[PDB]
């Protein structure tokens, strides 16, 4: 579904927009070289101290 | 230990840092993404809006200040006087004179777009070349020096933490003398 | 001679190289718009009672008189606190190992406790005020005025200063069109050039040097120890700009002026000024403080001699 | 350095264990060896035929002497125009290592100037003399007057109470000012001791106090050779082309250098090793380091899938 | 960086996290992929990114 | 004749300048090193 439903089923060409990279997404299509270092994080309330 | 920690605490409340309590950076995206309390305005149909229109990343500030267009700068002075505004792009020495008027009006340190101010003129004219030569003749001498001495150059601690301390110690003395009356009348 | 000798005498088209602008240069050719704010400047080598305790001083003395009167009233109502409470009470401000007496009155000891807590808290506030005075940055600076009485004659004060420029320059013509006597004093104190006066200011072989302001700012942002400091920020100075001289009748002049206005109004000139300027140079015990305390101490010796002779 | 000494020794560490995990993944064999020189590799002009060629790791890989360069490959545009690459396993930037680590008496009396000590000593001597003179002209006596002058100053007279109270208040306000300015000096003792990234005009034209260098034949030199505002800095760097980074560490430790351009996490690990190293704060050129690969090969698909399998699980945290 | 209050700093900078990247997903067999990768290395390797 | 073993207290109590003042002899012994220790207290 979404961009994977558009690109893998060839209704689209490629995803210029942002997309997380994992195993089966790299199985179905071919990602380019990375251009930005986007990991994960946890946001909390973190009040005053 | 208690009085040393208290002394360093009272020395620690007044540690003056760089200004980040209010937004000072011109390249801050909080200027590009304002809020309900980020009230920045400009003069209606000014050269600042033209300088914004010359660039392309200025549509958000235009759509914010289209409801903030001011006719005169005195309207902006009265609005920042009643704490309605939060930022205003304006010339340097006029705000220096306004800071000489009132101490709460404080400018920032980022001096941007150090431009030149002349006289609005017509096309090629016999009242153009000699007039520009007279501008140069008035600039080479100190004709603007005393004019800066009139209003530009001429402007017009223990005191902060002493009043409530004095009142509290006076109230403590008033209570303590009456407690002394109680202790003497008890004996 | 020079670029004026080349452009005016029809051997050069235009002077893209920078040059100061004055009257006769604007008479012989036509400059461009000023693209940069480059004025002139002069490079040099380079208490705690009245501004701090002025209105708190009166109320603290009033509180001292009130506490002393209460102590005298308790000492006379309920062992030298008849009229000698001033020395005892102002020793209770500091508590510098002064054995005075044993107060048998409970009210006097309660006042000692409250006054000791108060002494701790305004001592903490006074240390905080000393830190707050340390927060701002200050240095010793002379008068910035171009009409200085030092400039009339350096015999007015004990060091005779010295100042020169580069020879045959437009700054010299700006001086001679303003003060030819200043040129007469500069003629006795001449020098060779830019780097020669630079070495003279680094080694201390020169006091003052009149030059363009922005180049001195660029050299003072990279100054060894940031010792060489300009005078002001172009307040009693020329505060002019730089233009591009074209011949009188050049058709390229309006296009060059509009190109410079396009260069300024898009941050590209701001990018070049970011690339080609510097701003790192921003803007030990104190000596005058114990000097003023020594003046107050001489007044204290005077008052003690007055109280001793009577 | 060495005429001919190539011996079998033991190699281990981070990328060695990475290769162990890769050999755990796919069924293959290998041969661990080292590059001959100590240089990364630049496309420098060879002396004949006027041709820019490679050397070092790429000089051995393109000649067929190497199969797979297992190294923190500085992925750039030029090397991708000749060979194919892999997934960047490392996400690492650039920073500047300097020397801001100078040990400290805190200026008490021997580094501190001797105005106050001799001044208060002679002043309390004058105080003791005039208190004894007032003790003579009354409107162990000398020792009593001197020890009274000490005990006022120690901080723990009918017509002489004014002199004593002024001296006591003076002594306390002087020691309070001395406490305040010593504390305010040692709190605010952080001067300008850094470079603030590439945006430094002093490094555009350095001096004898600004000695910076780089690794000889590095990809950072190529990245600087692309940009036009760096070759002037190369005029300071061409005279100090260092072979290895350990030589740069030895030079900057003996104060023969002042700044070094290097990757961030390696310098952070060395700062964990050597406590006398603090880098700058501005991180620039956040790059990706991958594995040197050959052209179109069937050992490009499953190898990159194994790299992604290493990225997705907590094995990167295990390598951390 | 655009937060109202400026009181939200997460745990580290991706130390105990995934720390991955983003790329451009092209279809398996696109001839544009090498040119797009060279364009990305051009855009990153000059400070333009 | 009463501060034989309490001299440790005589150096140890004035550290925080609110102790009981002990009668010191006139034999040029106590007050000099007491002022030295008090100056050291001003340092630390
Ligand atoms: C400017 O002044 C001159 C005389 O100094 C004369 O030609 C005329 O008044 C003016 N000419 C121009 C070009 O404006
Ligand atoms: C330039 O100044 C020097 C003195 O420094 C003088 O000797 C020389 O004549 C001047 N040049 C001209 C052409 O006036
Ligand atoms: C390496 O070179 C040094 C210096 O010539 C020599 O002392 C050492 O024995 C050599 N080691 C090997 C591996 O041959
Ligand atoms: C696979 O690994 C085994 C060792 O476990 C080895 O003997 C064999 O040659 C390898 N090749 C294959 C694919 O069988
Ligand atoms: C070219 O010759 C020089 C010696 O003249 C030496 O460095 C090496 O043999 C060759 N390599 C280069 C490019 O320096
Ligand atoms: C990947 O897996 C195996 C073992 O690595 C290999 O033989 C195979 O050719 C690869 N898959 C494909 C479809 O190429």
């Amino acid at each position: 579904n979404g961009m994977i439903g558009e690109v893998v089923y060839q209704r689209a060409v490629m995803a210029v927009g942002s997309l997380t990279i994992n195993e089966e997404r790299s199985e179905v299509v071919d990602f380019s070289v990375p251009f930005v270092e986007t990991g994960i994080s946890v946001m909390v309330s973190r009040s005053n101290g | 230990i208690i009085v040393a920690s208290y002394t360093a605490n009272l020395a620690a409340f007044l540690v003056l840092d760089r200004p980040e309590e209010r937004i000072t950076g011109i390249n801050d995206p909080r200027l590009r993404n304002p809020s309900d309390k980020f009230i920045y305005a400009t003069v209606k149909q000014s050269s600042v809006d033209i300088y914004f229109r010359r660039q392309v990343e200025l549509s958000t500030m235009y759509r914010h200040m289209e409801k903030h267009n001011y006719e005169s700068a005195a309207e902006a002075i009265q609005a920042v006087r009643d704490n309605k505004l939060h930022a205003f792009i304006w010339d340097s020495a006029v705000l220096e004179f306004e800071a000489s008027q009132k101490c709460d009006l404080v400018t920032t340190g980022e001096l941007f777009f150090r431009s030149g101010f002349g006289i609005g003129m017509r096309k090629d004219s016999p009242w153009k070349q000699n007039v520009s030569l007279s501008i140069l003749k008035s600039h080479e001498n100190g004709f603007m020096e005393d004019l800066d001495k009139t209003w530009v150059r001429y402007q017009e601690l223990t005191f902060e933490n002493m009043a409530g301390v004095f009142m509290l110690v006076a109230g403590g003395i008033v209570a303590g003398i009456f407690l002394i009356f109680i202790e003497i009348a008890y004996k | 001679n020079g670029m004026i000798g080349e452009v005016v005498y029809q051997r050069a088209v235009m002077a893209v190289g920078s040059l100061t602008i004055n009257e006769e240069r604007s008479e012989v050719v036509d400059f461009s718009v000023p693209f940069v704010e480059t004025g002139i400047s002069v490079m040099v080598s380079r208490a705690f009672l009245e501004p701090f305790s002025a209105s708190v001083w009166v109320m603290m003395f009033v509180m001292l008189l009130i506490v002393s009167a209460i102590a005298v009233f308790v000492f006379e109502y309920f062992s030298f606190t008849i009229g000698k409470a001033i020395w005892l009470l102002w020793g209770l401000v500091f508590n510098n190992s002064v054995p005075v007496q044993n107060p048998k009155g409970t009210t006097s000891k309660i006042m000692v406790s409250v006054w000791a807590f108060f002494a701790v808290i305004f001592l903490a506030s006074y240390t905080a005020n000393l830190a707050a005075f340390m927060i701002q940055e200050e240095f010793v600076d002379q008068v910035t005025g171009l009409s200085d009485k030092k400039f009339q004659r350096p015999h007015d004060y004990s060091p005779p200063f010295r100042f020169g420029t580069v020879p045959n320059g437009s700054t010299e013509r700006n001086i001679r069109n303003n003060y030819p006597y200043m040129h007469q004093y500069m003629t006795r104190f001449n020098q060779r050039g830019v780097e020669d006066a630079l070495v003279s200011l680094k080694t201390g072989k020169l006091d003052a040097f009149i030059y363009d302001a922005a180049v001195l700012n660029y050299k003072a942002g990279r100054d060894e120890g940031c010792k060489l400091v300009t005078i002001g920020s172009g307040y009693i100075f020329a505060t002019t700009g730089y233009g591009i001289a074209l011949q009188k009748g050049s058709p390229w002049k309006r296009q060059i002026d509009l190109a410079l206005l396009q260069f300024v109004g898009d941050g590209e000139m701001e990018e070049l000024e970011t690339l080609w300027l510097t701003g790192i140079c921003h803007n030990q015990l104190d000596i005058d403080n114990m000097a003023g305390v020594f003046y107050m101490l001489a007044a204290a010796m005077a008052l003690s001699l007055i109280t001793f002779i009577w | 350095g060495s005429p001919r000494h190539t011996v079998p020794q033991c190699c281990y560490g981070f990328c060695i264990d990475l290769l162990i995990k890769l050999a755990r993944t796919m069924n293959f064999t290998y041969e661990v060896h080292l590059v001959a020189d100590g240089k990364f590799g630049t496309q420098e002009r060879v002396n004949n035929s006027n041709k820019k060629e490679w050397n070092g790791m790429m000089g051995e890989l393109l000649s067929g002497q190497a199969d797979m360069i297992v190294a923190p490959l500085t992925i750039n545009n030029e090397r991708a125009q000749y060979i194919e690459f892999s997934k960047p396993f490392k996400y690492q930037g650039l920073t500047i290592l300097v020397k801001k680590e100078i040990p400290r008496l805190d200026s008490f009396m021997q580094p501190f100037q001797s105005t106050l000590w001799l001044l208060v000593g002679l002043s309390v001597h004058v105080v003791a003399v005039m208190l004894y003179l007032l003790d003579r002209f009354s409107p162990l006596t000398l020792s009593s007057a001197m020890w009274f002058s000490w005990g006022v100053l120690l901080n723990s007279s009918f017509s002489a109470r004014i002199l004593g109270m002024v001296w006591a208040g003076f002594a306390m306000i002087i020691v309070a000012s001395y406490t305040a300015n010593l504390a305010a000096f040692l709190v605010l003792d952080r001067p300008e001791e850094r470079i603030t990234g590439i945006n430094d005009p002093r490094l555009r034209n350095p001096s004898d106090k600004f000695i910076y260098a780089t690794v000889k034949q590095s990809s950072v030199d190529i990245y600087f050779r692309r940009q036009v505002e760096l070759s002037t800095m190369y005029r300071h760097m061409e005279k100090h082309n260092y072979e290895s980074a350990a030589e740069a560490i030895q030079a900057v430790r003996d104060n023969k250098l002042h700044a070094f351009i290097w990757d961030s996490a390696v310098l952070e690990f060395e700062a964990s090793q050597k406590c006398d190293l603090v880098t700058t704060g501005e991180l620039f050129f956040r790059s990706g380091f991958g594995i040197g690969m050959r052209k179109d090969s069937p050992w490009k698909q499953n190898v990159s899938l194994s790299i992604l399998k290493s990225h997705e699980n907590g094995f990167m945290e295990d390598l951390d």
